[PDB]
RNA sequence: GGUGAAAUUCUUGGAUUUAUUGAAGACUAACUACUGCGAAAGCAUUUGCCAAGGACGUUUUCAUUAAUCAAGAACGAAAGUUAGGGGAUCGAAGAUGAUCAGAUACCGUCGUAGUCUUAACCAUAAACUAUGCCGACUAGGGAUCGGGUGGUGUUUUUUUAAUGACCCACUCGGCACCUUACGAGAAAUCAAAGUCUUUGGGUUCUGGGGGGAGUAUGGUCGCAAGGCUGAAACUUAAAGGAAUUG
């Protein structure tokens, strides 16, 4: 896929764990 | 089943007096009935007519004139001076590339207390021996001229009267003034005014108005 | 020696304009377009088209007053692609070879000191 | 500039700063010019040019408020009105003035 | 020594009401209890009490202004642009 | 690897230029790699020259053209206008014609 | 109680030998000691009150009549203002915009006051908290704190009742409702987040 | 109206067109170029103001004050965020008309945020010349920019000049281009990417097969979005570059 959307999936992907990491803070 | 041409007036337009003719053209109204006539309901127009089919002659091809349409009296409505603009096909024909132009406008009042805007265009020629390819002026030039330009176009106007002004404009008597005051900074072919538009105009006086007439 | 008119052809792309009108502008006389004499909805500026609109449009100009006409071609202008339509040359064509007059025509495309973004973005309408 | 004058007075010449003293000054004819500041009210500004007049003196109304007249002179508080006792290597006392 | 990093004035509501509510009146209330210059007397004793009132320490005028500041930029241009048509109706 | 010195078109020592919008299409395109056009024609054509000067008054009278810049994305420059290829070494030739 | 602050102007009486005082709203930029004046022939200064006929459009000014003498009725509250738009010398009208958006059209002999309302910027600040907004309405009116309607019994309210918190019918209540009907969104001609600029074309 | 062609849409409300006139916000057309300026981002209407700067000129002054730089800091396209104002235009979103097997798109309509500005943030771009800075040397050519020197040069005539513009030769410092290659390179090409196994002028920075991965973790900055710093286990014989023939 090309980079920049890559770089966009890693992206979320990125935010999601850290959402779903805070809930346990 | 109207067609209201059974309906329409008609209407000669006359011209100001500083030019060759007066007769204009031909125009359509409505019929003069009470309440709404004809009379102060339009009369209040302008035609675009160029000067050289005001003045014969070809060396004013170009330059178009606006008049606007200010009274009216048995079929014959007298019209007075509105502008000055430029054809287009002439102006994009002064642009061309490999040379430097120069625009400047002030605004401007008359004894006859009507302001208006006159513009002004100029290029760069190259001197007749000259090896490079292009003839830019230096950005000082330019301010000079435009210094200049203006100083010059600021003791025209407020000479007495727009209508004396009309007179100014037809011989290019200032196109060769700048071109005396700007031959000492930069050659500067093509010199015109270009452009004038009227924005204010005192009261009526429909005496000084048909101090062009008879 | 003739009676004068304004043409103030507009000749863009999809449909041509032609109408006469007094030289002050505001009575205006005898308009028909090029979408009034074929019905196919890609033809309204073609010069088929063109011509039979200057036909009609020839006609009421002197059926009322007319002797003669200057013209003021005029393309869509603004931001839009400022060149003459198809339907333009055909039009004068076909009303100076109509019997009027034709005096010291010019073109009043409006063209701007550029601005209000073009339409269509910046990758422009690709296809 | 006037400001470029008036600092070749104040490097060279004789001068005092306040309403009180420039009246001194005033009535005793010492005065060759006095500077008045905008913002100076109008009935002092009234008051010196009163003053000035009897003493036959000039007024220049300086085109600012107390505190600038104040930088200036060179001095870092405010003043309201100058007086000229003595015109140093300047040319103030004859020129636009 | 700095005393609080960020909350300044505003500390005294502490806790309360919200970090961005504190910051919005943090701005104002820094506005509103501030010396200003005097137009008049070219003094800073310029002071805010009852919101619209500005009267000076000295010289004791007071200036009509805006809620929690002395000139409101709506009144600012205002000004100019009743200077420019004032001069319009005598040149 | 890099085809071309200029790399589109002529810009060297300047940075930023800005752009301009294809008349074609009106993709946006910087203004020194805007492949450009002027467009200079009668308002007449090849046979209404002829029923012009006709019909009309005024002998002859100017017969005054129609100009204007073009300005053309590289594919709409591609697709059309004056583009076509050259080969490796032929692309270096700046010659109008 | 009062946005703005009030600015008491003394005039001579032209009949009698008095001080006679006025109560203005004070337009922001006025002073203690400033000398105002108001007549038909009065200069464009902040301050002054004129005629709207005798100003130039552009004008803003503050608690201008509506009808000509009633001493003024609109742009009052801190910080508003109407500017006028422009003129009708025959039948002397003057064109204006009122703070709402509004365009009314008064007669041109109609006063208002050069400048902008004193106080502005006031509703930028958070009330923070419940007394702020108590000791702000102490000195208004007794219209605080509002009970909403559906946290009440039916005897009390079109809104009351329910086993759940809810209003039970479209809170959109047509302008011909009767007294006691007339809860909730009157004579609404929309609803809904506004969203998309707003500004009257 | 719009299109390849159509359709959604606009039309007794006189649509589209025309005419006179006004409002608002934006942009600066043509002149505009292998042309200018700034540290870079960037920068094109006029005029006034405000401080700034290189090049040149120089028989002026100081006299080693410098070169380059971890940390640290100033600026930093666009989008984006906060609070006002602005909101013409174009228009992420969304809704539509069409096309398609499908068509969440490409084309058409509507249009939210945005686009503009003030006050604050954010600090990223193929932010590019994909090419550090200071110094030296090494090769030919004609253009152009700025400054300067040379003239019984041309043109402006007033009465001969003075000027201004132009011409010719030179010399500094510019942005570039042309031909060569002694030379260099894997080549494409390169007056630097040259003066390197005949390997050393000063100095800063980064890289060490491909994935994993700019991911995990910690630290720190940020309102957010995210920025900077930044691994490993495991996997894998290739990935890659330039050129040649197909
Ligand atoms: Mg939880
Ligand atoms: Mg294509
Ligand atoms: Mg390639
Ligand atoms: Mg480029
Ligand atoms: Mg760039
Ligand atoms: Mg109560
Ligand atoms: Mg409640
Ligand atoms: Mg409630
Ligand atoms: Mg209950
Ligand atoms: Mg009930
Ligand atoms: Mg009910
Ligand atoms: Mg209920
Ligand atoms: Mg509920
Ligand atoms: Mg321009
Ligand atoms: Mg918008
Ligand atoms: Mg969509
Ligand atoms: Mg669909
Ligand atoms: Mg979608
Ligand atoms: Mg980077
Ligand atoms: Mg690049
Ligand atoms: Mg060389
Ligand atoms: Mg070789
Ligand atoms: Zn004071
Ligand atoms: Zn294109």
């Amino acid at each position: 896929m090309r980079a920049k959307w890559r770089k966009k999936r890693t992206r979320r992907l990125k935010r999601k764990r850290r959402k779903v990491r805070a809930r346990s803070k | 089943v109207v067609d209201p041409f059974t309906r329409k007036e008609w209407f000669d337009i006359k011209a100001p007096s500083t030019f060759e003719n007066r007769n204009v053209g031909k125009t359509l109204v409505n019929k003069s009935t009470g309440l709404k006539s004809a009379s102060d309901a339009l009369k209040g127009r302008v035609v675009e007519v160029c000067l050289a089919d005001l003045q014969g002659s070809e060396d004013h091809s170009f330059r178009k004139i606006k008049l606007r349409v200010d009274e009216v009296q048995g079929k014959n409505l007298l019209t007075n001076f509105h502008g000055m603009d430029f054809t287009t096909d002439k102006l994009r024909s002064m642009v061309r590339k490999w040379q430097t132009l120069i625009e400047a406008n002030v605004t401007v009042k008359t004894s006859d207390d009507y302001v208006l805007r006159i513009f002004a265009i100029a290029f760069t020629r190259k001197q007749a021996n000259q090896v490079k390819r292009h003839s830019y002026a230096q950005s000082s030039h330019i301010r000079a001229i435009r210094k200049v330009i203006s100083e010059i176009l600021t003791k025209e106007v407020q000479g007495s009267t727009l209508a004396q002004l009309t007179s100014k404009l037809i011989p290019e008597v200032i196109n060769k003034e700048i071109e005396n005051a700007t031959k000492d900074i930069f050659p500067l072919q093509n010199i015109h005014v270009r452009k004038v538009k009227l924005l204010k105009q005192p009261k009526f006086d429909v005496g000084a108005l048909m101090a062009l007439h008879g | 020696s003739q009676v004068f008119g304004v043409a103030r052809i507009y000749a863009s792309f999809n449909d041509t304009f032609v109408h006469v009108t007094d030289l002050s502008g505001k009575e205006t006389i005898a308009r028909v377009t090029g979408g009034m004499k074929v019905k196919a909805d890609r033809d309204e500026s073609s010069p088929y088209a063109a011509m039979l609109a200057a036909q009609d449009v020839a006609a009421k100009c002197k059926e009322v007053g007319i002797t003669a006409v200057h013209v003021k071609i005029r393309a869509t202008g603004g931001t839009r692609t400022k060149t003459p339509g198809p339907g333009g040359q055909a039009a004068l064509r076909a009303l100076a070879r109509s019997g009027l007059r034709i005096g010291r025509i010019e073109d009043v495309t409006p063209v701007p000191s550029d601005s209000t973004r073009k339409k269509g973005g910046r990758r422009g309408r690709r296809l | 500039s006037i400001n470029q004058k008036l600092a070749l007075v104040i490097k060279s010449g004789k001068y005092t700063l306040g309403y009180k003293s420039t009246v001194k000054s005033l009535r005793q004819g010492k005065s060759k010019l006095i500077i008045i500041a905008a913002n100076t009210p109008v009935l002092r500004k009234s008051e010196l040019e009163y003053y000035a007049m009897l003493s036959k003196t000039k007024v220049y109304y300086f085109q600012g408020g107390n505190n600038e007249l104040g930088t200036a002179v060179g001095k870092l508080f405010r003043v309201g009105v100058v007086s000229i006792l003595e015109a140093g290597d300047s040319d103030i006392l004859t020129t636009l003035a | 020594a700095k005393r609080t990093k960020k909350v300044g004035i505003t500390g005294k509501y502490g806790v309360r009401y919200g970090s961005s509510l504190r910051r919005q009146v943090k701005k104002l209330e820094i506005q509103q209890h501030a010396r200003y210059d005097c137009s008049f007397c070219g003094k800073k004793t310029v002071k805010r009490g009852a919101a619209g009132i500005w009267t000076c320490s000295c010289c004791k005028k007071t200036v009509a202004g805006g809620a929690y500041t002395v000139s409101t930029a709506a009144a600012a241009t205002v000004r100019s642009t009743i200077r420019r048509l004032r001069e319009m109706v005598e040149a | 690897p890099k085809k071309r010195a200029s790399n589109g078109r002529n810009k060297k020592g300047r940075g930023h230029v800005k752009p301009v919008r294809c008349v074609n299409c009106s993709k946006s395109i910087p203004k020194d790699k805007a492949i450009k056009r002027m467009a200079i024609r009668n308002i007449v054509e090849a046979a209404a020259v002829r029923d012009l000067s006709e019909a009309s008054v005024y002998p002859e009278y100017a017969l005054p053209k129609t100009y204007n810049k073009l300005h053309y994305c590289v594919s709409c420059a591609i697709h059309a206008r004056i583009v076509r290829v050259r080969s490796r070494e032929d692309r270096k030739n700046r010659a109008p014609p | 109680g009062r946005g703005a602050p009030l600015a008491k102007v003394v005039f001579r009486d032209p009949y009698k030998y008095r001080l006679r005082e006025e109560i203005f709203i004070a337009n922001e930029g006025v002073h203690t000691g400033q000398f105002i004046y108001a007549g038909k022939k009065a200069s464009l200064n902040v301050g002054n009150v004129l005629p709207l006929g005798s100003v130039p459009e552009g004008t803003i000014v503050s608690n201008v009549e509506e009808k000509p003498g009633d001493r003024g009725a609109l742009a009052r509250a801190s910080g508003n203002y109407v500017i006028i738009i422009g003129h009708n010398p025959d039948e002397n009208k003057t064109r204006v915009r009122l703070p709402s958006g509004a365009k009314k059209v008064i007669s041109s002999d109609a006063r208002g006051v050069i400048g902008v309302i004193a106080g502005g910027g006031r509703v930028d600040k958070p009330l923070l908290k419940a007394g702020r907004a108590f000791h702000k309405y102490r000195l208004k009116r007794n219209s605080w704190p509002k009970t909403r309607g559906v946290a009440m019994n039916p005897v009390d309210h079109p809104h009351g009742g329910g086993n759940h918190q809810h209003i039970g019918k479209a809170s959109t209540i047509s302008r011909g409702a009767v007294s006691g009907q007339k809860a909730g969104l009157i004579a609404a001609r929309r609803t809904g987040l506004l969203r998309g600029s707003q500004k009257t074309q």
